[PDB]
């Protein structure tokens, strides 16, 4: 067996294995985002009444889903390695699980391009001024020839401090600092 | 996930290079663990086929799942990695066979190990035949002479019987193999041809010096000449244990199908039984009483039930089964020894306190028997077995009146009698001989220690002088009323000389 | 329609049908096999796919090979030719005197008979042994069991059944040779022969013999029994005969069935047994049966694994059967041959309405001083005979007399002990034994009752060692 | 296609037949195949249904449509069932017609709660001298007769259907109890042997057998017990006293083991599922006696119980007698030593006790308890007023003890013969001709002493007239009998 290239957050479960074989196979041949974007449309084109039944029917042929699909793969300008994919899912019966290798195709690739974002959760959102301010400061944070992206939550049980998650950081200076009280309470 | 779902072959699939590899005769390890290796393609392989790997090993392919294959390893899994490339070799698993065998120490594969070169056969037999049904088989008829006093007196094993030898450890249940096989030396040498017996010797899990031993124990009694050795022992896999039993097995039904007389002695099947407990534990299977999986009884059964006794239409060929049972604590009442007792058509206990006791051979005659066993016995050796039978029951049952006085004084003098030494087994007339002296009641003036001496003085008496009644008792097969008046008077005149 | 083999795993073959999946319980024939390799559908997995278990060893099977649906389940040759032929699991004849040119075939799979068809009849089938004829025993048409561990007497008894029966029966006779040894079914098959039972000339045999051996496959061995029995159950139906169905040995069905049920994926039972090994037994057993048609008198042989009767296989099986005779190794050791445990075998006739008021006295008579001398064992084993009171001392000896009476000669265990097989008759036995429970013989020694029949020899061998 | 209301199977394989759709379908709810068979979901999976066959499974394969009832599995129910044999759905298998049940009832309804309950008053003849004399049994009590294999269970149990004769034949409304006997795991031939029995004594006409034999499915080998104990609850609800027999739950226990485990769940102690005792709990707790303001009917249970060698100590009996509130101990060496049935009153046990029990059987059943306690205190191995008299006495009383089988007796003759044995009139005969005397003394009492056994059948308790009368027939029977 050949050294398949290894993602970059290596997720896993059934979805992942097929989403580290597709982003080995992408990897080579120098096709990440072709794949990337035949992957965001035959989302699409898997939600239709006809295509999302008779694919969860259980009662209908693999071959006949496998054709099914094959046809509508190469209606559908997909001549690369994609449609081996969605031949390969189809035959051993993965295509429930198709969203989901997918969404873990996307989410790798948005590694290889962006960044984990940076979610802040205190209250209702301040001043855009604030907004960005924080978002430079995030910027510095990563500044390791980056764009990371952001997701800005409210809270209300959150008081007047903010949590912010940085990739994988999560600092804290919020509500937790009045329970850090406890250690007047305790001595 | 399944185990083909693996990333590299969906990169395979996806990548279009799944043309280059020949999924079709060849395939690659998947998973090598447990002695058992996963293997994903062989899509031509057949079930039971023998597939070779990268390193040389050969294995089985046992589990042809729909997107691999589970093939067991007849040898050490190290030897095997995940990426090796497993090719077919288009045959169901054999072993060569055939007389070029014969004087050969082999593995469970059909290797030599003796470095006497390769082996020179042209045919293999497969491993795995069923044995023959109702109509090929016939009534044991020919006898099989061990050379053993109490085995060819009270339990009789035929030629083409199935007969257990179950025991304890240190209880000389391989000594009475060995015995056998050198017994039958003097009918290999001779030209009858219908009573030479091609043995062979099965080695399941003992351990390799005492292989050694027993080989050099049979080239010193220049036995290897017609005998095959087939070893698997303890460093070996658990593969090449349970598999050793069948190749012993197709080595002795060649000669079965060929109109020949072989003896196979499957030494340890409870070893062999265990190294299947632990192949089919390692492949995560419901175990049974004792751990065991249900299937150990059809595992000896197809093994045991291959040794049989064939018609003249079949040729007339015999293969005759000795079977060795290690027992724990004497317990007879155990799951592998009541399941080869239901498949053997006897058995022949050797008791430990017997052989403590000093009693070599220690078999318990009591509980010894054979099924099909007084159909094949020679007349004279019949006609003072009977008696000898009797007498010693008789003895058993009562062990201060004349009479049962004198039946302990008898029974004491049958079972000095039965007492043999070790790698000297005696011919039938030699036997009958001895037995008639102590049925006739030649033996109850003298005291019990010294009956060995008078047999080891009588044997060299009759051996020597009286050749002439003994080839007589041999090409007649029984004793006549001529040759009963002469045995009588010599044997009371050595009685009279002995003092 | 046919299929192609996906997954061949030991004797279960799991197959794929593009269309028209065939039901379970069909049978499927595998094209490309030299032999007759015929699965029989198991289960429905789903996405079109089944699961087989093979009757013949699958040794060359490759994955994609075709199969066809035969369309109907194992069907076999039955009728009067089948009288005199041996047959397998699939109706092969195995005799090689050619094919079985019956008029009609019958489906493996049938139902059991339904309640009105029952038949409540209940006589007695007396056999000529003491212990059974005595203690339990048995009914014409009614199920029989053989209980034993390795190497006890199952076999012996059956043949000695038989030869007792058999032989004497009007109707014809069914054997149907279950996991047992091969070279034992040759010497049936060359006894009956040698007996005229079975002929091979013309059409006047009365026994036909169906026999899937311990050398057979486990899907094999879990079906010959069904083939006996079809063939019992077409004698006792379509003819309205009364049939004797032997069956030896009838646990390896299901030890058959648990080797089975680890390839098809079953959470074990107890004793790593397969979780339906109460559905299949009964369904086997309940059609063993005498309907109002006619009357099956079977005789079965029971394994019992480490002579362990709470196991399980031998557990189940009591509840199907009206007369029990369970045979033990302790008894055997001490010479008792047959080695039938007087307190462990019942039988459902054994009641003063049907067996009559003097049989049943003596039987429990017989069953209370056994019993009492086992309670009695303990002591007489640590401390001594000395201690006992002189009634007990007289109880333990008309106990140990009446163990030594019930050992009888075979008249097929001739060529093992050399004594002549004895054949009692039910008057002649009650006598005796209830001569013994008297008194009467209480000064006889113990060996004078040891393997000898009516109570006049055993009289006539006290005398001798006088 | 509708996949709310109907389905079709995925798999079907070992009787679980796993079903695509369903949506709606409820638990414990009984399906309809497309071949005829009917199911019960189980499993509600997330994907798919688990579905039961009650039945055999050759007929379903991948593809057939699955059809909902809508209602939970029940079944027919009602006082028309009185001689029929039915099966575990209540189908009628004696080919005597259909079953004229005008209503339905669930299998698996909840147990009355505390205050429905009422104390155990009345006393549930047997017509076994041991049990209505050592064990009593009361109505709504909950007897667990348990023991080996051919001991007498189903014996003792037919002898209890056959003695309920005297009472439901006569006038009274409140000693009519309706007996019901459920078949779990017996062979047909069994069966119909016993129903000859019942019909034989004429006690089929108040009976109902619900036979769910080996050959049936697993699944109505599991629902037996909940069909025949439906089947007394309705007696119990309306008034009227019912009496449920359950032969065997161990056999019932193999096969729900067999359920579960074919529908994967997890196995247990000795492979059993992990609510065997829930599953007989939920079953015997339903035997309840109602007080006056539910109708004041009751369901005794009579549950059977197989012990491999005699081991009380292995799961599914200790489940069992802790579920029960006594326990009848039946033992092969006293049914090897002549004592038949084979009662062991050592063990055997009774929490009602003497709450219901007739006021003379009690009087002098606390004699024979006392004396038959020294007697076992004595009994194994030299004063001859202290130790051999009560050994004698003990003997005397074992041998009454046992009694013939399918002959059961009037409660006011076992209070004559007790009373005989009791007060010393046996000790003369020999042991051996005790059963004779009984049997002679029964004959003499029936016939010209008729009034005596009214007079102390219409009491419940005799009183110093009828002790003296009782007296002087039986000193004048043992005058003439030796
Ligand atoms: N007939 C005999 N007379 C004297 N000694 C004997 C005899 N047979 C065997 N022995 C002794 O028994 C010992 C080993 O016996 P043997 O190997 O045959 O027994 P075993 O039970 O088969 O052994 P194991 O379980 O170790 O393979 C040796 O010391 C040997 O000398
Ligand atoms: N009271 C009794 N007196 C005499 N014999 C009896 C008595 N009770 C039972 N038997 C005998 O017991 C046998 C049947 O017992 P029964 O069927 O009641 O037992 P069981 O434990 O329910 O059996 P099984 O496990 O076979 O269902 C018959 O031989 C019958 O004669
Ligand atoms: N009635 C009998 N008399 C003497 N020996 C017997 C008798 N029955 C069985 N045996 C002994 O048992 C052996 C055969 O047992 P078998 O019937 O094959 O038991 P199983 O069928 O359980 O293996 C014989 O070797 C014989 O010595
Ligand atoms: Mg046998
Ligand atoms: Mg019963």
């Amino acid at each position: 067996f050949a050294k398949l290239v290894r993602p970059p957050v290596q997720i896993y479960g059934i979805e992942g294995r097929y989403a580290t074989a597709l982003y080995s196979a992408a990897s080579k041949q120098n096709k990440l985002e072709q794949v990337e974007k035949e992957l965001l449309r035959v989302a699409q084109i898997l939600k239709e009444p006809k295509v999302a039944a008779s694919i969860m029917n259980p009662y209908v042929k693999r071959s006949i889903k496998v054709k099914s699909l094959s046809d509508m793969t190469a209606k559908e300008k997909f001549s690369p390695l994609t449609s081996n994919l969605i031949n390969l899912l189809a035959e051993n019966g993965r295509l429930s699980s198709t969203p989901g290798v997918i969404s873990a195709f996307s989410t790798m690739m948005s590694v290889h391009r962006g960044e984990v974002p940076c979610s802040v959760t205190t209250a209702s959102p301040l001043d855009e001024a604030t907004l960005t301010e924080l978002k430079t400061v995030l910027k510095s944070f990563l500044s390791k020839g980056q764009i990371l992206k952001l997701e800005v939550k409210v809270d209300p049980s959150i008081m007047g401090g903010m949590i912010v998650r940085i990739g994988e950081k999560y600092v804290d200076m919020s509500a937790k600092t009045k329970i850090q009280k406890l250690s007047r309470a305790m001595r | 996930t399944t185990t083909a779902e693996v990333s590299s072959i969906l990169e395979e699939r996806i990548l279009g290079a799944d043309t280059s590899v020949d999924l079709e005769e060849t395939g690659r390890v998947l998973s090598i663990g447990d002695g058992i290796a996963r293997v994903h393609g062989l899509r031509n392989v057949q079930a039971e086929e023998m597939v070779e790997f990268s390193s040389g090993l050969k294995g089985m392919s046992l589990n042809l799942e729909p997107d691999n294959v589970g093939v067991v390893v007849f040898g050490n899994d190290k030897l095997i990695k995940e990426g090796d490339i497993v090719k077919r070799t288009g045959a169901i698993v054999d072993v060569p066979v055939g007389e070029e065998l014969l004087g050969r120490v082999v593995d469970a594969l059909g290797n030599a190990i003796d470095g006497k070169g390769p082996i020179g056969s042209k045919t293999r037999r497969r491993v795995g035949l069923k044995a023959p049904g109702i109509i090929p088989r016939i009534s044991v008829r020919e006898p099989m002479q061990t050379g053993i006093k109490a085995v060819d007196s009270l339990v009789p094993i035929g030629r083409g019987q199935r007969e257990l030898i179950i025991g304890d450890r240190q209880t000389g249940k391989t000594s009475i193999a060995i015995d056998t096989i050198i017994n039958q030396k003097r009918f290999n040498d001779g030209t009858d041809e219908k009573k030479k017996l091609y043995c062979i010797y099965v080695a399941i899990g003992q351990k390799r010096s005492t292989v050694a031993q027993l080989v050099k124990r049979l080239t010193d009694a220049d036995a290897m000449k017609y005998t095959i050795v087939v070893s698997a022992t303890a460093s070996d896999a658990a593969p090449l244990q349970y598999l050793a039993p069948y190749s012993g097995c197709s080595m002795g039904e060649y000669f079965r199908d060929n109109g020949k007389h072989a003896l196979i002695i499957y030494d340890d099947l409870s070893k062999q039984a265990v190294a299947y407990r632990q192949m089919s534990l390692l492949l995560r299977r419901p175990p049974g009483r004792e751990a065991y999986p249900g299937d150990v009884f059809y595992l000896h059964s197809r093994l045991l039930e291959r040794a049989a006794k064939m018609n003249d239409a079949f040729g007339g060929g015999s293969l005759t089964a000795l079977p060795v049972i290690e027992t724990q604590a004497g317990d007879v009442s155990a799951y592998i020894p009541t399941n080869v007792i239901s498949i053997t058509d006897g058995q022949i206990f050797l008791e430990t306190e017997l052989f403590y006791k000093g009693i070599r051979p220690a078999i318990n005659v009591g509980l010894s028997v054979s099924r099909v066993g007084s159909a094949a016995q020679t007349r004279a050796m019949k006609q003072v077995a009977g008696t000898m039978k009797l007498e010693l029951a008789q003895y058993r049952e009562v062990a201060l009146d004349a009479a049962t006085q004198q039946l302990l004084s008898r029974g004491v003098r049958l079972t000095e009698l039965l007492k043999q030494g070790q790698y000297a087994p005696m011919a039938i007339e030699e036997q009958v001989a001895v037995i008639y002296a102590g049925v006739r009641g030649y033996l109850d003036k003298l005291e019990p220690s010294k009956i060995t001496k008078f047999e080891n003085a009588f044997l060299s008496h009759v051996i020597s002088q009286h050749q002439a009644l003994l080839g007589k008792i041999r090409a007649d097969g029984k004793i006549s009323e001529e040759t009963d008046a002469k045995l009588k008077e010599i044997v009371t005149n050595f009685l009279a000389g002995f003092e | 329609a046919t299929g192609r083999i996906v997954a061949v795993i030991g004797a279960v073959v799991d197959v794929q049908f593009d269309e028209g999946l065939p039901p379970i319980l069909n049978a499927l024939e595998v094209q490309g096999r030299e032999t007759r390799l015929v699965l029989e559908v198991a289960q429905h997995l789903g996405e079109s796919t089944v699961r087989t278990i093979a009757m013949d060893g699958t040794e060359g099977l490759v994955r994609g090979q075709k199969v066809l649906d035969s369309g109907a389940p194992i069907k076999i040759p039955v009728g009067p030719e089948t009288l005199g032929r041996i047959m397998n699991v699939i109706g092969e004849p195995i005799d090689e005197r050619g094919p079985i040119k019956t008029k009609q075939f019958a489906a493996i799979h049938a139902e059991a008979p339904e309640f009105m068809e029952m038949s409540v009849e209940q006589e007695i089938l007396v056999t000529g042994i003491k212990v059974v004829d005595l203690l339990a025993p048995y009914a014409k048409g009614g199920k029989i069991g053989l209980f034993g561990g390795a190497g006890v007497g199952k076999t012996v008894l059956i043949m000695e059944l038989i030869n007792n029966v058999a032989k004497a029966h009007g109707g014809y006779s069914v054997f149907a040779g279950v996991g047992e040894r091969t070279r034992e079914g040759n010497d049936l098959y060359h006894e009956m022969i040698e007996s005229g039972v079975i002929n091979l000339k013309d059409a006047t045999s009365k026994v036909a013999l169906v026999y899937g051996q311990m050398n057979e496959p486990p899907g094999a061995r879990a079906r010959v029994a069904l083939t006996g029995l079809t063939v019992a159950e077409y004698f006792r139906d379509q003819e309205g005969q009364d049939v004797l169905l032997f069956i030896d040995n009838i646990f390896r069905f299901t030890q058959a069935g648990s080797e089975v049920s680890a390839l098809l994926g079953r959470i074990p039972s107890a004793v790593g047994y397969q979780p339906t090994l109460a559905t299949d037994m009964g369904t086997m057993q309940e059609r063993i049966t005498t309907t109002k048609k006619g009357s099956i008198t079977s005789v079965q042989a029971i394994y019992v694994p480490a002579d362990d009767l709470t196991d399980p296989a031998p557990a189940t099986t009591f509840a199907h059967l009206d007369a029990t005779t369970v045979l033990s190794r302790a008894i055997a050791e001490l010479g008792i041959y047959p080695a039938v445990d007087p307190l462990d075998s019942t039988s459902r006739i054994m009641d003063p309405n049907i067996v009559g008021s003097e049989h049943y006295d003596v039987a429990r008579g017989v069953q209370k001083i056994l019993q009492d001398y086992k309670s009695l064992q303990d002591i007489i084993a640590i401390l001594g005979m000395d201690e006992l009171s002189e009634e007990d001392k007289l109880t333990v000896s008309r106990a140990r007399k009446i163990q030594r009476f019930l050992s009888q000669p075979f008249q097929v265990a001739e060529v093992f002990t050399g004594h002549l097989g004895k054949l009692v008759p039910l008057k002649e036995t009650i006598k005796g034994f209830q001569q013994i429970l008297a008194g009467e013989y209480d000064h006889l020694p113990e060996q004078a009752f040891y393997m000898v029949g009516p109570i006049e020899e055993a009289v006539a061998k006290a005398d001798k060692l006088a």
